[PDB]
Order: structure tokens, then C-alpha cells, then sequence
RNA sequence: GCCCGGAUAGCUCAGUCGGUAGAGCAGGGGAUUGAAAAUCCCCGUGUCCUUGGUUCGAUUCCGAGUCCGGGCACCA
RNA sequence: CAGGCCUUGACAUGCUAGGGAACCCGGGUGAAAGCCUGGGGUGCCCCGCGAGGGGAGCCCUAGCACAGGUGCUGCAUGGC
């Protein structure tokens, strides 16, 4: 039964696309287009992209017809002799998969986990402890490797802070969807009447980019100027240009320096100074250019949940899809292939 | 290779050709149509089999052209005889196929015509210059 | 840039005529409490910054470098 | 759990069709399960000695309504 969905998810796709391609190529078997060297050129990827789209439609219409009219359940001739022809046509049926996962910007390097509580105070951080093994074994049942970067206990029962880095090929595009906040509906076990209560924790992923730290700035774009030097002193004060300053031209910063009485000893203590001042504002941009590149999804709030695990009633609701699983024990073990493959659809559904 | 001034000489596909990947639209951007090489084409095409169909065409700015049909290029027919679909990313010494001696006069009955000599060795001695492109051994 | 002092467990500090590596906190196990903290028992925990030398052998004694904390950079 | 198989299903009732209606005994391939395949032959209601089949236990293939769950909910419940 396996397999009526799946050939379906690129079946939305088709007259969404199919219609758009005939209005692309037939710009190109006109020349007057050709005149520009990029415009014929941006025509041409899009066109190219007819690769995606005029291949899958080929060997996707015989994977439903040559399969689904000699199909008996009961042991036979054609049927077993049947089995291991769509083997290795249904083992080929995650190329289908991989193309709406391996399409984010930076989906290939190892991810960043931070596992932060939430509402629900002692409770909450039993919850991200939870939580916190529950994408441990995950990540440890795919294959991939673990590196503990930080973990903090606290003071009653649950955790601080967790951040884990996790490798892997493909590793960012599998924990992406798994960015929110996590709720729990259980009863609690940190009160003397065991009232049903509610907890919040809160997920946030980040790739593993950029690493290096280096900002070698070159005399290329500095103006250095030397002004006579103002104060104190005597005849040299006057007649020597002591005073020196140098000038981010591309920035517009100008740092400047009098404390010594030589030039070459003001513009060394001066460039000392100016690459102090830009390594606080060239890593306050890469800071600035990270806090809105993470997303939005971070109140914690009861009201802004992405999937809720209740194992009151016994079962998990994904509220982006609307799906609900019943086995919530079960899911706090790993198995989240499934409600990862749904999520890489409908997040990556409405862009 | 014919005359100049409006000429275009592809290697079509196999089955079907119509649209614009292969060059498709390369021909009418130097003056071509779509209904004169589509259906009214694949007369030929069904009959060569499949792969590769080195046809080509000749403008003359009314529809009309010399399709003078042409044999599988020494690239494809030789992936016949050794088995290899591409050939090698790189040739020289290694490769993942293999043609012995008389396996290269297998396709002395296919390519005959317009090679230059009408003999059998007077012609192989030109794809055994094939054989060191795209990489093929010759089991010796 | 000169002169003076330092880095030793994850943290903060002691220490040897050269051959012994220590204290408090943290951390791990157990114990109490219904459960936390506090309290009680039981442990582990280091190229003594890197690079050379003398010596039978250096955490310590000299050479070089890197970083840190200070004092100095006056007269015109 | 991995693997091999069975799907009217291991069992309860009941319906419909020709088989078939107590029934006991081999062979073959497979690790086994199961699938295939070889025989004696069925008292009986009984026009009727009979050709036949009405025939009740009742086994076999096919079909239907169903069977099954140690899957969840012990803050949905009984009972203990």
C-alpha cells in the first residue's frame, strides 16, 4: 500500500510545470531572442530544467501501469517474478525524494541542535531532557556522529542548555523541519496530585557554515594623514608632523592617535586600535546577518507549537501537516523519518 | 558537411525529437520549422533503430533541405562493440572496456560508405585512433 | 619599542637545595529526604605555555619566541 | 525481532452453489509451516431389490455477512 502516495507527490507538479515549459520553449527557437547575451541565457536554465520535468514524467507513468494489473497476493508465477523487477524500481523511488531535500542553500554540512526549555518551568526542562535523547538516538540510528558541544544541568531536575553538532552526508536537511517549540501534554510528575499539565520547549537548528576568522586588512583602502601634533612639547611639537590619521576609506571610520611623539609608532598604535574597533563591528554584522537568518518560530509561548506529544490520551499531532500519530512512546525512541518527510513537503510546498 | 551560408548538421536523438533540448530550436534560430522535421522526419529514425541519428539539414529560406541521413558516429557505434555507455572521463591507459583485435572490424560492415576507402583495413586503422579517445582497450 | 613580574586539574591559588606535584571549588558513585538544595561518607583528575641547552635526569636553573599584568617613554 | 508461508482465515453461528456429504491410508519439494499429488468409499430419507438421488452427520473448493487483536484509553468502567 506503500506506494499510491508517494507516485502521487510528483503528480501535483505536473500540469503546474507542464504548462510552463511551452511558454519557455518557444522562446528559444526564435533568434531575436539570442540578442541578449544573459536574457537567452536565464532562458536556458529553466529550459534545462525540462530535465527534472520531461524525465520523471517518463519513468514515472510505467511504475504505475506495469505493476498495478498483474499483481496477485497469492503465491504465482508472474507475481514473485514480478517482485524483484520493481525491487530496485521502488529502492529507486527515493530519487524523487532527495530532489525536495537536497534544494536548500547550505542543507549539506552538519547541523547545530540548541534543546532549550520552555514554559512549564521544572517540568519544561524534563521535557527538553526528553527531547534531547530523543534526537539522539535518531541521529545515532541514521548513522550520523554526535559531538556534545555544550550540556547544563541547573538546579531542581531537567537542563539548562543543550547544543549538540551532529555530521553526517545530508544531515542539515534531515533536523531542519524539526525547528520549533515541542509541546507536551502529560501528567505531572513533579506535583503531589498528578494533575494533567502542559509543557513547552523550544528547538532551534543552525548549518554549520562559515568558520575562519581573519580580517587582514591591507594598506589598500586606508588614507592615512599626518597633521602637526596638537598640545604640549616645544620646537617639535611645532615643526615635526607627529600627529597621524588613519581613515577606513570603504567604511568611513577614522581612528587617530597623539599618545607617543613619532608617526611610525602613532600609525602602528592607531591600525592597533582600528582593527580593535572593526573586530567588534565586523563580527557585529555576523551577528546582525544571523539573527534574522535562523527564522522566527522561537516563542515558546502556548499558542506557537509545531507538533504536540500527549501520552495521556496516547498520541502525537504534527500541527503543521495536521497528521496524528498514535504512538507517542514510540516516537521518543527516533523514528522520525516519517514526520520528517512530511514536513520537507509542506515546508517546502509554499515557496 | 555539404554547402555553406545556411547550414546545420546535428546528431538527433532516437524514438522521439520534436521539442528543443537536443537542438530543437539551434535550427530555427538559422532558419528551420517544426512541421518538416518532426513526423514527416521520423521515417528514417524508425527504421535506424535507436541512439543516435547523425542527420543532418541544409537551409535554403522555403522549407526545403538535403536530409542526407548518415551512419551512428564512431562514438556510439564503438560503446556497441566494447559495451561502456560514456567511454572514460579521461583516456590514456585505463579504461573500463575492452575491443580485441578483430573486434574492430565488427563495425567495418556498419561504417563503409563516405569513411574514403572502400576496404576493410584501409578504414580501421581510423577508428583504432577512436580507440585511444575515448579510452577503450585492444585486448593485445 | 625598554625594564620588572607571571601562566601549574574544568575554575581560583599555593609549592620543592633540581629527583616528592599539593590545597579549596567544580565533576563522578553511594548515603539521607517523598523529591530538590544543604549535610555525610568513596574516588579520579596534570607533556606544570611552546621551542633549546646543562645535568645522570628538570614543573624549578640559563637561551629564544607567544600571550598576560605593571612601571617607563622626559628636555626642547 | 529477522526470515518462510495462509488467507474464509485456528475457533463460534448462519446463508448460497454442483462438488461434497461419517470416513481411514500413501507419495513428492521444502528446515519446518504450507502448496502439489495417490487410494479404499460413505450407514442414509429412501419411488425404489435397481439405473438415480431426495438423504442426515457432515469433510472438501468458491462467494457473502463476518471472525481476530496481548494495538490504545485503569483519570472512560465491572470485579478483585
Amino acid at each position: 500500500l506503500a506506494q499510491r502516495l508517494e507516485g502521487l507527490r510528483g503528480y501535483l507538479d505536473i500540469p503546474q510545470k507542464e504548462t510552463r515549459l511551452k511558454e519557455l520553449e518557444r522562446r528559444l527557437e526564435d533568434p531575436s531572442l539570442w540578442n541578449d547575451p544573459e536574457a537567452a541565457r536565464k532562458v536556458s536554465q529553466e529550459a534545462a530544467r525540462l530535465r527534472r520535468t520531461v524525465d520523471t514524467f517518463r519513468s514515472l507513468e510505467s511504475d504505475l501501469q506495469g505493476l498495478l494489473e498483474l499483481m496477485e497476493e497469492l503465491p504465482a508465477e508472474e507475481r514473485e517474478a514480478l517482485k524483484p523487477e520493481l525491487e530496485e524500481a521502488a529502492k529507486k523511488l527515493d530519487e524523487l525524494y532527495h530532489q525536495t531535500l537536497l534544494n536548500f542553500p547550505h542543507a549539506e554540512k552538519n547541523a547545530i541542535l540548541t534543546i532549550q526549555p520552555g514554559a512549564g518551568g521544572t517540568e519544561a526542562c524534563d521535557w527538553a531532557e526528553m527531547l534531547l535523547r530523543m534526537y539522539t538516538r535518531f541521529a545515532e540510528r541514521q548513522g550520523f556522529q554526535v559531538e556534545v558541544v555544550d550540556l547544563t544541568p541547573g538546579p531542581e531536575a531537567g537542563i539548562d542548555y543543550a547544543q549538540i553538532l551532529v555530521k553526517g552526508e545530508n544531515a542539515y536537511g534531515l533536523l531542519s523541519p524539526e525547528a520549533g517549540v515541542h509541546r507536551l501534554v502529560r501528567p505531572s510528575p513533579f506535583d503531589a496530585s498528578g494533575r494533567r499539565h502542559t509543557s513547552f520547549a523550544g528547538v532551534e537548528v543552525i548549518p554549520e557554515v562559515d568558520e575562519e576568522v581573519e580580517v587582514v586588512l591591507k594598506p589598500e583602502e586606508l588614507r592615512i594623514d599626518v597633521m602637526r601634533a596638537s598640545g604640549p612639547g616645544g620646537q617639535g611639537v611645532n615643526t615635526t608632523d607627529s600627529a597621524v590619521r588613519v581613515v577606513h576609506l570603504p567604511t568611513g571610520i577614522t581612528v587617530t592617535c597623539q599618545t607617543t611623539r613619532s608617526q611610525i609608532k602613532n600609525k602602528e598604535l592607531a591600525l592597533k586600535i582600528l582593527k580593535a574597533r572593526l573586530y567588534e563591528l565586523e563580527r557585529k554584522k555576523r551577528e546582525e546577518e544571523l539573527k534574522a537568518l535562523r527564522g522566527e518560530v522561537r516563542p515558546i509561548e502556548w499558542g506557537s507549537q509545531i507538533r504536540s506529544y500527549v501520552l495521556d490520551k496516547n498520541y502525537v499531532k504534527d500541527h503543521r501537516t495536521g497528521l496524528m500519530r498514535h504512538d507517542p512512546e514510540n516516537v521518543l525512541d527516533g523514528d522520525l523519518m516519517d514526520l520528517i518527510w512530511a514536513g520537507l513537503e509542506w515546508k517546502a510546498g509554499r515557496r | 558537411m555539404k554547402k555553406v551560408v545556411a547550414v546545420v548538421k546535428l546528431q538527433l536523438p532516437a524514438g522521439k525529437a520534436t521539442p528543443a533540448p537536443p537542438v530543437g530550436p539551434a535550427l530555427g534560430q538559422h532558419g528551420a520549422n517544426i512541421m518538416e522535421f518532426v513526423k514527416a522526419f521520423n521515417a528514417a529514425t524508425a527504421n535506424m533503430g535507436d541512439a543516435i541519428v547523425p542527420v543532418e539539414i541544409t537551409i535554403y529560406a522555403d522549407r526545403s533541405f538535403t536530409f542526407v541521413t548518415k551512419t551512428p558516429p564512431a562514438s556510439y557505434l564503438i560503446r556497441k562493440a566494447a559495451g561502456l555507455e560514456k567511454g572514460a572521463h579521461k583516456p590514456g591507459r585505463e579504461k573500463v572496456g575492452r575491443i580485441t583485435w578483430e573486434q574492430v572490424l565488427e563495425i567495418a560492415k556498419q561504417k563503409m560508405p563516405d569513411l574514403n576507402t572502400t576496404d576493410l583495413e584501409a578504414a580501421a586503422r581510423m577508428i583504432a585512433g577512436s580507440a585511444r579517445s575515448m579510452g577503450v582497450e585492444v585486448v593485445g
